[PDB]
């Protein structure tokens, strides 16, 4: 996270971080229920071997409320394609249930319809990470948060050098610098509505990170909310 | 704004127009009140609340 501020705590509860092998974070992920974690396609390649760790804020200290979680089933969008990243989704089933306490927690799924007239066109969203400080900067030791404004379809695709389909949308500043970035790819976009948060989007790209002119792409979680359930029941 | 438009239909969360007039509904771990638009939580630690304990 580019700018923004620290999550304090208990303030990003549902914020999970994928390890590779060697304990470093490289991708985020939002819890969804015990059992599951959403997080991005493109993540997936990122690492041969990977676990999941939760209630986790300074990834160089313990408070002993922090749990590491294996992969029990990657479940991957049969139709992600590395070449526009279309379909960057990813649901995780993890072999051990996650025992929800203080910064451990769900984020809630909401339905269609609702989420895209009511939750989207609020004025912002946000979103959270271990990612990058800068963009040529390195990974954060400390879980951020920043509040991101939902940006207009048309000027998204006008800005973009790359297509944006109906599975993304962008979210920050024009010129701002203010953004997700490297390492908060698959990370949660929430949206809060009456003190309740909502899963609203995935970290999932930027032409660089907080670049004038450019925004930060996610996956539209909205139109996979059918998919996620089915992932989710099996 | 008449319905769900207008103040989210004074629900909590989802809030769906049915054959005219608004009707409220809400995610998973929490169950509509008697007032049939409140939320409230089925356990501890519903979705989407940040933990304050
Ligand atoms: C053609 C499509 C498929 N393609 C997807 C990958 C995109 N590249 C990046 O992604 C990326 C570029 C880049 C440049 C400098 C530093 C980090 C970078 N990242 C990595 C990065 C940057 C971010 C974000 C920035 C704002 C967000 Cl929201 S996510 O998350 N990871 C380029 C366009
Ligand atoms: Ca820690």
């Amino acid at each position: 996270i580019v700018g923004g501020q620290e999550c304090k705590d208990g303030e990003c509860p549902w914020q999970a971080l994928l390890i590779n092998e060697e304990n470093e974070g490289f991708c985020g992920g939002t819890i969804l229920s015990e059992f599951y974690i959403l997080t991005a396609a493109h993540c997936l390649y990122q690492a041969k071997r990977f676990k999941v760790r939760v209630g986790d804020r300074n990834t160089e200290q313990e408070e002993g409320g922090e749990a590491v979680h294996e992969v029990e089933v990657v479940i991957k969008h049969n139709r992600f394609t590395k070449e526009t990243y279309d379909f960057d989704i990813a649901v995780l089933r993890l072999k051990t249930p996650i025992t929800f306490r203080m910064n451990v927690a769900p984020a809630c799924l909401p339905e269609r319809d609702w989420a895209e007239s009511t939750l989207m066109t609020q004025k912002t969203g946000i979103v959270s990470g271990f990612g990058r400080t800068h963009e040529k900067g390195r990974q954060s030791t400390r879980l951020k948060m920043l509040e991101v404004p939902y940006v207009d379809r048309n000027s998204c695709k006008l800005s973009s050098s790359f297509i944006i389909t109906q599975n993304m949308f962008c979210a920050g500043y024009d010129t701002k610098q203010e953004d997700a970035c490297q390492g908060d790819s698959g990370g949660p976009h929430v949206t809060r509505f009456k003190d309740t948060y909502f899963v609203t989007g995935i970290v999932s790209w930027g032409e660089g990170c907080a670049r004038k002119g450019k925004y930060g792409i996610y996956t539209k979680v909205t139109a996979f909310l059918k998919w996620i359930d089915r992932s989710m029941k099996t | 704004r008449k319905l769900c438009s207008l103040d989210n239909g004074d629900c909590d969360q989802f809030c769906h127009e049915e054959q005219n007039s608004v009707v409220c509904s809400c995610a998973r771990g929490y169950t509509l009140a008697d007032n049939g638009k409140a939320c409230i939580p089925t356990g501890p630690y519903p979705c989407g609340k940040q933990t304050l304990e």
